[PDB]
């Protein structure tokens, strides 16, 4: 269900260049065009050109032959899209796809920024001082994205909603909410786990009650 | 260049209905073959594109049969005989006659349900934050249909707006509801400044709104 193995983010500068990769696998990448897809987020799909690699011909589309370069290396059976004099129109999601087989990769998420890797603050959030009970996890000033967020190493999936992140000023906060009935907490410990790997944070906070 | 017009933006419908998505191209979509390639994608959350329909009207391996495609000229198609709850994401048409390849704008299913209330519920400054002199002060309003709400924050029964961050879940999938989360920060010094801390939730399933406050006692 994915042939196509792509980066999960990766965060550049402004008027730095970064060079995208698509390691085709398990087919024979030599038969078949590969495309890339933009979609900012708020969707909206624009394909950015396509490229076959047996031969290396290249169709580029006119708003993106100025920002973008497609390549191939037939030995490592992998795919380059090199964008570069990036601006922060250039942050958005990038696939990689061989159209005739539907073969997708998972999307590389592309920050555009000039702030530097910061690491998260989590809270505790415990209710204030009647039969299920809510509990929160705070996690902000972090960046760039992604954080990982499970509850309880991901054993309270039902009854979790994981706001999507909201940036401002170059920091992005994260909350996340997980409901329970009254009679497992804090009969039983709910703890908030949370990694940012772009800082090598990985933390845990027990949600205690407040008093 | 070649302008695909999708409509509409928005589909709600109920589970078990017919429904329908139009594409509009601006040109003629007939290749130097005598093919015409217009492709219909759907893409659920978080994932990526998926391939339903290709060439107007053959249903690709792998799709379940209650999807179809018609259509020719410059009017195009796709046609949900029997709507699922696996059905919600973004539904694109695509096509691959002209270089540039063109999308349409995407139609976003919605499916429609019963109304439910916000599941309010307010969040003191945590006390490891107010050390750090900090005041976040969260809202979570959960589960609740349709989507259009409305928070808003009370300070000592005055309305306080610049500090917001608000965010908003997708369409769960499970049960067709939706959730936001708000949060109001300000520091330690204004924080302490004030006594009753108040979240309001106007939606659709009440004239009056919701209201979950605390004070700092
Ligand atoms: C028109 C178009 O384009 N289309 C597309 C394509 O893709 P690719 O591969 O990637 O390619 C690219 C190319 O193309 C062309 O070339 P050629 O040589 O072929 O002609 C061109 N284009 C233009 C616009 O022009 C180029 O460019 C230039 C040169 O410039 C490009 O680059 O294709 C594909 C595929 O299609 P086809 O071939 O037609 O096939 C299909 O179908 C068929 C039929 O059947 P029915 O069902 O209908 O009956 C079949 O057989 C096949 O099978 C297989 C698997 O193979 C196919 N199928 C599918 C599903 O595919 C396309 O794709 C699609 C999906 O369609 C695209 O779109």
């Amino acid at each position: 269900q994915v042939q196509l193995q792509q980066p999960g983010s990766e965060l550049v500068r402004p008027g730095a260049s970064v060079k995208l990769s698509c390691k085709a696998s398990g087919y024979t990448f030599t038969n078949y065009w590969m495309h890339w897809v933009k979609q900012r987020p708020g969707q909206g799909l624009e394909w950015i050109g396509n490229i076959y690699p047996g031969s290396g011909t290249t169709n580029y589309n006119e708003k993106f032959k100025r920002k973008a370069t497609l390549t191939v290396d037939t030995s490592s059976n992998t795919a380059y899209m090199e964008l570069s004099s990036l601006t922060s129109e250039d942050s958005a999601v990038y696939f990689c796809t061989v159209v005739r087989m539907d073969y997708w990769g998972q999307g590389t998420s592309v920050t555009v920024s000039s702030a530097k890797t910061t690491a998260p603050s989590v809270y505790p959030l415990a209710p204030v001082c009647g039969s299920s009970v809510t509990l929160g996890c705070l996690v902000k000033g972090y960046f760039p994205e992604p954080v990982t967020l499970t509850w309880n190493s991901g054993s309270l999936s039902s009854g979790v909603h994981t706001f999507p992140a909201v940036l401002q000023s170059d920091l992005y906060t994260l909350s996340s909410s997980v409901t329970v009935t009254s009679s497992t907490w804090p009969s039983q410990s709910i703890t908030c786990n949370v990694a940012h790997p772009a800082s090598s944070t990985k933390v845990d906070k027990k949600i205690e009650p407040r008093g | 260049d070649v302008v695909m017009t999708q409509t509409p933006l928005s589909l709600p419908v109920s589970l078990g209905d017919q429904a329908s998505i139009s594409c509009r191209s601006s040109q003629s979509l007939i290749y130097s073959n005598g093919n015409t390639y217009l492709h219909w994608y759907l893409q659920k959350p978080g994932q990526s594109p998926k391939l339903l329909i290709y060439k107007v009207s053959n249903r690709f391996s792998g799709v379940p049969d209650r999807f179809s495609g018609s259509g020719s000229g410059t009017d195009f198609t796709l046609k949900i005989s029997r709507v699922e709850a696996e059905d919600l994401g973004v539904y694109f048409c695509s096509q691959n006659t002209h270089i540039p390849y063109t999308f349409g704008g995407g139609t976003k299913l919605e499916i429609k349900r019963a109304d439910a209330a916000p599941t309010v519920s307010i969040f003191p400054p945590s006390s490891e934050q107010l050390t750090s002199g900090g005041a976040s002060v969260v809202c979570f309003l959960n589960n609740f249909y349709p989507k259009d709400i409305n928070v808003k924050w009370k300070i000592d029964g005055s309305e306080r707006q610049n500090g917001v961050l608000n965010s908003w879940t997708d369409q769960d999938s499970k049960d067709s509801t939706y959730s936001m989360s708000s949060t109001l920060t300000l520091t330690k010094d204004e924080y302490e400044r004030h006594n009753s801390y108040t979240c309001e939730a106007t939606h659709k399933t009440s004239t009056s709104p919701i209201v979950k406050s605390f004070n700092r006692n």
